[PDB]
């Protein structure tokens, strides 16, 4: 079953899918071919929560029916520079503007 | 050109609305006059009874939007085999994210303010070309 | 696979697989592997990416399809990009 993901650091989106059964580590390898960093310097989250290499996507909680194509789920992403890790940080998108008169 | 044949052989059918909209079916009669039949609730559906050489097609009741019927335009009832009825599914099609955005638009500006809408006139004309059965019949027959 | 970067009006990178980004004209043209659009917000862009995800997905499927959703906010706004993308 695919998966269907926006993976996001700082001001960068990515939109891919992936199996149900895959794992956290095997996300980070896609990562790697898309913004040449390998595994060892990207940790992701789900929220707040860092996720284990070895878990599989639906354990930590991507499934096919909450992360579809029209609205997929969100996946975190952290960089390492040299010794430490960066804090988790993803900007907000715009926020549009009032609705017209004839809207609302 | 495009009408049902007044072929005289029944077909029962199961019209099957696996939509989100109230779905409006629409019989060709024999001159071509669009006639429109109950409509059905989304996910719902009727055994009704048509003849073969009938042609139907479906809309939404409320807008006229376009649906398709087992992945295409028209529907015609075929012979039963069996006794078995006819399936005929009635679903969305993957319209554009032009078209879409239209029917969203629509549905929050009253006619009348689709021109004051700060747009340039060329899509003011798209407003106000909503989807109509007539129109969908001459395309069809070109 | 090969991607494409779609990079919004206030600086916000969106990467697509490049199949999925010639679902417009508009862009294919802009390519024929960075595209600049100074007059759409990420809010819309971001929505723009999600229909062609959406519609590469359901084309030619016969599982049942769902509505392509689009809240009241945002509608004014990618009508206007639909039209310049011609998707
Ligand atoms: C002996 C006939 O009746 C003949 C014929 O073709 N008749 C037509 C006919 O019976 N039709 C036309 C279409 O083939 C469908 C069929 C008909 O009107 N069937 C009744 C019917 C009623 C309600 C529905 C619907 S649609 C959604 N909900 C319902 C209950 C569907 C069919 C009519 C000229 C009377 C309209 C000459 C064969």
């Amino acid at each position: 079953m695919d998966v269907f993901l926006m993976i996001r650091r700082h001001k960068t989106t990515i939109f891919t899918d992936a199996k149900e059964s895959s794992t956290v580590f095997e996300l980070k390898r896609i990562v790697e071919g898309i913004l040449k960093r390998p595994p060892d310097e990207q940790r992701l989250y789900k929220d707040d929560q860092l996720l284990d290499d070895g878990k599989t996507l639906g354990e930590c909680g991507f499934t096919s029916q909450t992360a579809r194509p029209q609205a997929p789920a969100t996946v975190g992403l952290a960089f390492r520079a040299d010794d430490t890790f960066e804090a988790l940080c993803i900007e907000p998108f715009s926020s549009p503007p009032e609705l017209p008169d004839v809207m609302k | 050109v495009l009408r049902s044949v007044n072929s005289r052989e029944p077909s029962q059918v199961i019209f099957c609305n696996r939509s989100p909209r109230v779905v409006l079916p629409v019989w060709l009669n024999f001159d071509g006059e669009p006639q429109p039949y109950p409509t059905l609730p989304p996910g719902t559906g009727r055994r009704i009874h048509s003849y073969r050489g009938h042609l139907w097609l479906f809309r939404d009741a409320g807008t006229h939007d376009g649906l398709l019927v087992n992945q295409t335009e028209l529907f015609v009832p075929s012979l039963n085999v069996d006794g078995q009825p006819i399936f005929a599914n009635i679903t969305l099609p993957v319209y554009t994210l032009k078209e879409r955005c239209l029917q969203v638009v629509r549905s929050l500006v009253k006619p009348e303010n689709y021109r004051r809408l700060d747009i340039v006139r060329s899509l003011y004309e798209d407003l106000e070309d909503h989807p109509n059965v007539q129109k969908d019949l001459e395309r069809l027959t070109q | 696979m090969m991607y494409v970067k779609l990079i919004s009006s206030d600086g916000h990178e969106f990467i697509v697989k490049r199949e999925h980004a010639l679902t417009s004209g508009t862009i294919k043209a802009m390519l024929s592997n960075e595209v600049n659009f100074r007059e759409i917000p990420s809010h819309v862009l971001s929505k723009v990416c999600m229909y062609f995800t959406y519609k590469v997905r359901y084309t030619n499927s016969s599982t049942e399809i769902p509505e392509f959703p689009i809240a009241p906010e945002i509608a004014l706004e990618l009508l206007m990009a639909a039209n310049f993308l011609d998707c």
